[PDB]
């Protein structure tokens, strides 16, 4: 399935996601599109902050799921 | 009776304005959300050095009323304890706070759930519906007393002090100034004169205490308090601080400078009013 | 390989330290001001703090114009 | 109603966020209302930072052309931002705190960010402008607040500014008082490069129960030494710079009026000239009334103390 995480780019970047994959792999996928290390990245979905070791299927994320995570910036 | 009689404070508690500020915000929002002034419950954090306790910060806690008792989400408190660890490690948990009047048979239930967490928790209660000029904040400690053969936990009032850093003093002082003068110069000298009015009330209260002591000593008390009386005499000797030509000259100099500045400001306001009037006057009858 | 690894870690520490201070410099005022703001001096080794800010000229964030050093793009 | 501002209307906020009136005008947001709690917390954080810059997030809401602020909170900065930006484990504590506030009540969401400039004034640097431009592209309703703990002590009054950036390519109108500020030589170049890429909001309060309590308490507690001389305005710096700015603005208005007197039929020029004169007059009046209040307090207290009897 493809999910449209609202990565900070002005649009919802669509990425390849499998239900079994851990949600921490989603953080790396966004960094491949942006450049934010997963430590500063904070996945948030449906108003609740997503976990790290929990799988995506446990959150019932489908192909129409629009995510809104809070990443970071490149200060110094 | 949940209050201990004849028990004196064993530790010194230092409170900061931020703690009082957090309690006020917590009570206001809960009142706004749920009508009546719903009681709030939070936690106290800070630094403790032996018997000296300094409460520097305070956060809010989750409360669940089941079976007509307050159950604090200690797991939420534990979740928040590591949350505040990530930002500040020097601050340690010290106690919990609440809002209300005299202690009720629900705060003892709350306090015992805070006593099982840490060794010695502190209890603070704020009264948002007070009417006196005194601070409606009191700090109580946990004491075990044998009442009717049964160990009953009681609350002993602590003679806490008010700790504040130069920065907090200056920042809150600017807060006071922002209320004294309104955004659009509203209530200009209302709170200004009231501030000096309260300072003069404090000084007058000190003076009346001294005068009452002197009058009592004239009839009874100690005939001669030695140090106190001699020092009060020397202190009135400073009531007429008294000056010379140079100090009066400098005072009149500063007064004249500020008066000239005030005259310039009045001239600026008057010329702005004149400009507005001329702008309208070029409109109603005049052309071009 | 010892001196290669020895130089590898000290240049890595050199860049990490300077981006923390992160101020604009004319040619020589901050490159000496950053050294006194470290833990144990002499570790900086100025020979590397000059050629790696000169190695930073290929990109932005103190692009460090080559001749008249003054355009230190202070925007990132 | 003093406490009316504390009422949160979620649907009304959603309606405003769906309407997006700020897209119709880049000068839409003109006022910044800050709660006493917010101000205190921010100033305390800035001064604990000492001579080092700190930052945080502001929680609040919007109301017409006004942005409101209520809360603020530190983010784990292990090793003083050893990574990119002052975030590290940022939304870790942030999102937890946010869910925790939806749990304990606080429902006001992110309205902006605050940053500290210890001893170098309130303005936006190049880095600050890039940061705020990004914030104005994702969380459109965002405000860059800058504080100054060292000037807070020097001048006495808290040095605080609220700012919003202009979009890339967009030019500000001629109208612009631009108060003068002392900027150190190591910062003045960057200041000058970016000073026209943003504008300053009018920062105002509204009293409140939070104010009433806090103010009264600390005031009495520490002001027993009510003297503090009586004129912390004695330092030329602030007053002198303000008067210089006033003079510059009025002289610019005169130069404009002199050139506009030749053009017959330019109403916009008259409009901006009148507005600039009026702004100059109110600034002068506020300075004058502050000085008058200082003199009043000085006179009353000095007369009471010196020759009461
Ligand atoms: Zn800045």
């Amino acid at each position: 399935m493809l999910i449209k995480v609202k990565t900070l780019t002005g649009k919802e970047i669509e990425i390849d996601i499998e239900p079994t994959d851990k949600v921490e792999r989603i953080k790396e996928r966004v960094e491949e599109k942006e450049g934010i290390p997963p430590q500063q990245q904070r996945l948030i979905y449906s108003g609740k902050q997503m976990n790290d070791e929990k799988t995506a299927a446990d959150y019932k994320i489908l192909g129409g799921s629009v995510l809104h995570l809070v990443l970071a910036l490149r200060g110094g | 009776s949940v209050m201990a009689c004849g028990v004196t404070g064993s530790v010194s508690v230092a409170l900061h304005p931020l703690v009082i500020l957090n309690i006020s915000d917590h009570w206001i929002r809960m009142r706004s959300q749920e009508g009546r002034p719903v009681q709030v419950i939070g936690a106290l954090i800070g630094k403790q050095e032996g018997r000296n306790i300094e409460v520097m910060n305070s956060f809010e806690l989750l409360s669940h009323t089941v079976e007509e008792k307050i159950i604090i989400d200690k797991e939420y408190y534990y979740t928040k304890e590591e949350q505040f660890k990530q930002v500040f490690k020097e601050l340690e948990f010290l106690g919990w706070y609440t809002t209300g009047g005299p202690p009720d048979p629900s705060d003892i239930h709350v306090h015992k759930q805070v006593c099982e967490i840490i060794e010695s928790p502190l209890f603070l209660k704020l009264n948002p519906m007070t009417k006196h000029t005194d601070l409606p904040v009191s700090v109580f400690e946990s004491v075990i007393d044998i009442i009717n053969g049964e160990a009953t936990m009681l609350f002993a009032e602590l003679t806490y002090t008010l700790a504040t850093e130069e920065a907090e003093r200056i920042g809150v002082d600017h807060v006071a100034r922002m209320t004294a003068t309104g955004s659009g110069e509203n209530s200009t000298v209302a709170e200004h004169l009231i501030a000096q009015h309260s300072a003069i009330k404090m000084l007058h209260s000190r003076v009346k205490l001294i005068l009452e002591y002197v009058k009592a000593s004239e009839a009874g008390e100690v005939p001669f308090n030695h140090e106190i009386l001699r020092e009060a005499y020397a202190l009135c000797h400073c009531l007429p601080v008294l000056s010379t030509d140079k100090f009066k000259t400098d005072f009149y100099d500063q007064c004249n400078d500020v008066g000239l500045m005030a005259y310039l400001g009045t001239i600026t306001k008057t010329c702005n009013t004149m400009n507005q009037f001329v702008n309208k006057f070029n409109v109603l009858y005049d052309r071009q | 390989q010892k001196v290669d690894d020895d130089r590898k870690h000290e240049i890595e520490a050199a860049i990490v330290r300077i981006m923390k201070s992160r101020k604009k410099m004319q040619h020589n005022v901050l490159v000496a001001e950053v050294t006194q703001q470290l833990k144990a001096r002499f570790l900086p080794s100025p020979v590397v703090i000059k050629k790696r800010i000169e190695g930073l000229i290929e990109r932005e964030y103190l692009a460090r114009t080559p001749e008249d050093r003054k355009v230190y793009t202070y925007v990132a | 109603s003093i406490d009316e501002i504390y009422k949160y209307d979620k649907k009304q906020q959603q309606e405003i966020l769906a309407a997006k009136p700020w897209t119709k005008d880049h000068h839409y947001f003109k006022y910044c209302k800050i709660s006493a709690l917010a101000l205190l917390k921010m100033v305390m954080h800035a001064r604990s930072g000492g001579n080092l810059e700190v930052m945080g997030l502001m929680l609040g809401k919007v109301d017409g052309e006004t942005m409101i602020i209520m809360d603020s909170f530190a983010l784990p900065v292990e090793g003083t931002e050893t990574r990119v930006n002052a975030q590290a484990a940022a939304y870790e504590y942030m999102a937890a705190y946010i869910e925790n506030a939806k749990q304990v009540g606080r429902l006001e969401n992110a309205i902006g960010w605050y940053a500290s400039h210890p001893g170098y004034g309130c303005w936006l640097s190049g880095i600050d402008v890039s940061t705020q431009m990004l914030n104005q592209q994702f969380q459109e309703p965002f405000v860059a607040v800058v504080i100054d703990p060292t000037r807070t002590i020097s001048a006495g009054k808290v040095n605080l500014g609220a700012f919003r950036t202009y979009p890339k390519g967009y030019k500000p109108p001629d109208e612009g008082p631009s108060e003068y500020q002392t900027i150190p030589l190591n910062k003045i170049e960057d200041f000058g490069v970016h000073c026209k890429q943003y504008y300053a909001l009018e920062v105002s309060y509204f009293k409140s129960s939070l104010d009433r309590k806090l103010l009264e308490l600390l005031w009495n507690k520490y002001w027993v030494n009510t003297l503090s001389s009586s004129s912390l305005l004695t330092n030329a710096d602030y007053t002198t710079g303000q008067v210089f700015d006033l003079s510059e603005k009025l002289e610019q208005s005169e130069a404009q009026l002199g050139r506009g007197s030749f053009m017959l039929g330019l109403e916009t020029h008259d409009r901006k000239s009148e507005d600039k004169l009026a702004k100059a007059t109110r600034d002068s009046c506020k300075t004058t009334i502050e000085a008058i209040h200082g003199l009043m307090s000085q006179v009353i207290k000095d007369k009471l103390f010196n020759q009461i009897n």
